[PDB]
């Protein structure tokens, strides 16, 4: 639950394979795991759509960061084929991936670098940066100027 | 009624015993059109325009409307797969529809 | 708790009265006045105030003289004539924050609610805003120092509601209103560099002095955020902002076309009347 | 010619079929695709009078369909019919060039880069002729930006929107500058 809470670090599910296996083996708690796998197809849909759900959720988490994870290398670190990653993109087109940038020559994707209208985006960033430097520069300047008065 | 994109009532009209006695080779092509509409397929609609063109050859002027439905589903597919792809291969995106780039390029550029 | 305060110029002109009723005695110390306001709403609004005889000692700083009967009588009569305003805090005219201000403010912390502190200058030579709202709240320090009274700067604005604007505007007859256009803009664009130059230049000298010649911890922790924010603009290469200069310069071109075209429209009546009036007045003069 | 609904066979000046045959040139050439789709394609008049001659339907659906392989094979009838007319002959040079540059701007509008294979197969003509065609239409035609042949591929940029959309007024700024110099010439005399 803590790994699924937030800031999901890219980890291998093989460590979770034995966790789920012993989750089916031990009967002290969470016993009805065989009842979760009761149906021949329902448990398979919950498992495939479960690993799919976390392999999409971690993409939704790393999509906030603009670090350019270079999903071409990520497909190599995840040890999976690029075809089911294109199917994952087929899940992203319904997952509202409209804010993205792809490349015809290479395979690197970009979740940022829009047309960047200078009257809205650079306007906003320059407003928060310049104004934040102005008022933040204003607070501790005279605040420290009042802190040095106690030395007399 | 198929121009307004409702194949369920088409199934309701071909499942009733009243209009079932007047069925024939004419309504089969309409069942393939409604099947391609509920399946959201394009090459299957071209198969309906290929095998049944010998009852689609005597089709009335509404053939232009049927071509408007074909080009409408084509427009939905184009705004479906191209919209998330800023820059992508023409064969990587045309391989899904397994159609040539001639008609697709002409309709797009048009 | 409180984000901003509103201080009317009536209390500062009452400090002008503090400097008027001295009587030429030779003391001119930090006369403490009882600040009044409206603590009901989240924003603080000072309407008026009064004073109390306050005298300190020459050598010992811990000497402070206040009065409870005068405060309850002036506040009682003032509440009898106007019950919409109550006690909030106090203020001193001294430019330096002395150590005894924790004991002076502590009395109005016990008897009165949380009092705000305002430091002003005895001589109106400071170009900056004379009013600084300092809230009297205790804050936890990360270094482990014991909890003590801390004066955090609260932003302040000098505004008048209905009448003081009219009275000030009539008594001055020299100040100008907003008057958007050439003069009110270009004056700010000329003297603004001195408005920041006297502040920064006046601050970083004693700052750099207290860097090497400083002890008695001055909260060096905030200096890391100081130089951090100062290093948050590491001389951008302006590469991405070129198109923004094309946008602002394109708006400049729009102002060029508006000025040239509109002034060219204004030249009509002048460059027509100059001829039709002169030649007709000349041909009809005699 | 928008009032063609009320027009009728006028044996005095020109027959109705001759009026349509004469307005199909100014309408077919002097109008773009939105103008045709709004005026004539939406109107039922050309839908009524297209059944008289099957050629006009070919010159309208082939031009609107951007099929040059049949439009150039059938364009000889427009060339021969364009001349040998009372009032329509001396202008035969303008309709040809204007229609060719209009079609080249039509195809070149939605196309940024163009290889010589798809172009030669689309137009059905040798590359040696389109070479001097576009070579003469860069300076003479003045339709788009400079063309390059470093890869033997028609590749244009057309930065005519962002900066040139604002630069469309600099001509009136310079002519207006000389006109206010004339305004300075009116001074004192």
């Amino acid at each position: 639950l803590l790994k699924l809470f937030t800031t999901m670090e890219l980890m291998r599910w093989s460590t979770l394979v034995e966790d789920y296996g012993m989750e089916l083996r031990k009967g002290s708690l969470e016993s009805p795991a065989t009842d979760v796998f009761g149906s021949t197809e329902e448990g398979e849909k919950r498992w495939k759509d479960l690993k799919n759900r976390v392999v999409e959720h971690n993409i939704r988490i790393m999509a906030k960061y603009y670090t350019r994870i270079t999903m071409k290398r990520m497909a190599q670190l995840l040890d999976l084929s690029v075809d089911e990653s294109e199917a994952f993109l087929s899940n992203l087109v319904v997952n509202k991936t409209i804010f993205a940038k792809v490349d015809r020559l290479a395979g690197i994707i970009n979740f940022q670098r829009p047309k960047d209208p200078n009257n809205l985006l650079n306007d906003w960033s320059q407003k928060l940066n310049s104004l934040m430097s102005l008022v933040n520069k204003t607070t501790h300047l005279i605040a420290k100027e009042e802190m040095i008065h106690n030395l007399q | 009624k198929i121009m307004l994109n409702t194949p369920e009532d088409v199934q309701a009209l071909v499942s009733g015993k009243l209009a079932l006695r007047y069925a024939g080779r004419q309504t089969e092509a309409l069942k393939c059109v409604a099947q391609a509409s509920k399946n959201r397929s394009l090459a299957d609609f071209e198969k309906a325009l290929t095998d049944y063109r010998a009852e689609l050859r005597d089709d009335p002027i509404i053939s232009t409307h049927l071509a408007k439905l074909y080009d409408n589903l084509l427009e939905q597919n184009l705004i479906r797969v191209i919209e998330p792809f800023s820059r992508v291969q023409i064969e990587h995106i045309s391989s899904l529809i397994k159609l040539s780039k001639a008609d697709v390029e002409r309709k797009l550029s048009q | 708790a409180v984000q901003k305060v509103v201080v009317h110029p009536l209390v500062l002109l009452s400090v002008v009265d503090h400097f008027n009723r001295i009587g030429k005695v030779g003391n001119q110390k930090r006369v403490v006045g009882v600040l009044l306001g409206s603590w009901q709403k989240k924003v603080l609004d000072v309407s008026n105030s009064f004073a109390v005889p306050f005298d300190e000692d020459d050598k010992d700083d811990s000497v402070w003289f206040l009065d409870h009967d005068y405060l309850e009588n002036m506040y009682g009569m003032f509440k009898k004539v106007n019950a919409r305003e109550r006690i909030v805090g106090w203020y001193h005219t001294g430019p330096k924050l002395h150590k005894n201000d924790i004991a002076i403010n502590e009395l109005m912390k016990r008897y009165c609610p949380n009092s705000v502190l305002v430091i002003i200058d005895v001589k109106p030579k400071d170009l900056g805003l004379p009013t600084e709202a300092y809230i009297s709240v205790e804050e936890v320090h990360d270094d482990g120092t014991p909890t003590s009274k801390t004066f955090e700067h609260v932003t302040s604005e000098i505004g008048a509601e209905e009448a003081e604007e009219v009275g000030v505007e009539h008594l001055l007859r020299d100040i100008k209103d907003t008057t958007v256009g050439t003069l009110s803009q270009r004056i700010t664009n000329q003297v603004h560099g001195l408005k920041g130059l006297n502040s920064k230049l006046l601050d970083i000298r004693s700052y750099l002095e207290k860097v090497a010649t400083g002890k008695l911890p001055i909260n060096h922790q905030i200096i890391y955020q100081l130089q951090d924010v100062f290093n948050l603009l590491p001389d951008v290469s302006l590469q991405e902002f070129v198109k923004a200069f094309y946008l602002k310069t394109n708006d400049q071109m729009v102002v060029v076309y508006l000025a040239s075209l509109i002034r060219s429209v204004v030249a009509l009546h002048n460059l027509i009347n100059n001829k039709i009036a002169n030649r007709d007045a000349e041909k009809k003069e005699g | 010619f928008l009032d063609t609904v009320s027009t009728f066979t006028s044996y005095e000046l020109m027959d109705y079929k001759t009026f349509v045959t004469y307005t199909v040139y100014v309408s077919m050439i002097a109008l773009e695709r939105p103008d045709l789709r709004e005026k004539v394609i939406k109107g039922a008049e050309i839908l009524e009078v297209l059944h008289s001659l099957p050629a006009v339907r070919q010159y309208l659906f082939s031009l609107y369909e951007c099929r040059y392989s049949v439009f150039f094979q059938s364009l000889a009838v427009v060339e021969q019919e364009m001349k040998k007319d009372w009032l329509f002959a001396p202008h035969y040079r303008y309709y040809v060039r204007e229609m060719r540059i209009h079609a080249y701007s039509q195809l070149l509008e939605s196309y940024r880069s163009l290889t010589l294979g798809y172009m030669a197969e689309a137009f059905g003509v040798g590359v040696e002729f389109i070479d001097q065609e576009l070579s003469r239409f860069i300076a003479a035609g003045r339709l788009h930006c400079k063309i390059d042949k470093v890869n033997e591929i028609v590749e244009t940029n057309r930065p005519d929107s962002k900066n040139w959309q604002y630069q469309e007024t600099i001509k009136k700024g310079d002519l207006l500058l000389n006109r206010v110099q004339k305004l300075s010439r009116v001074i004192n005399m």
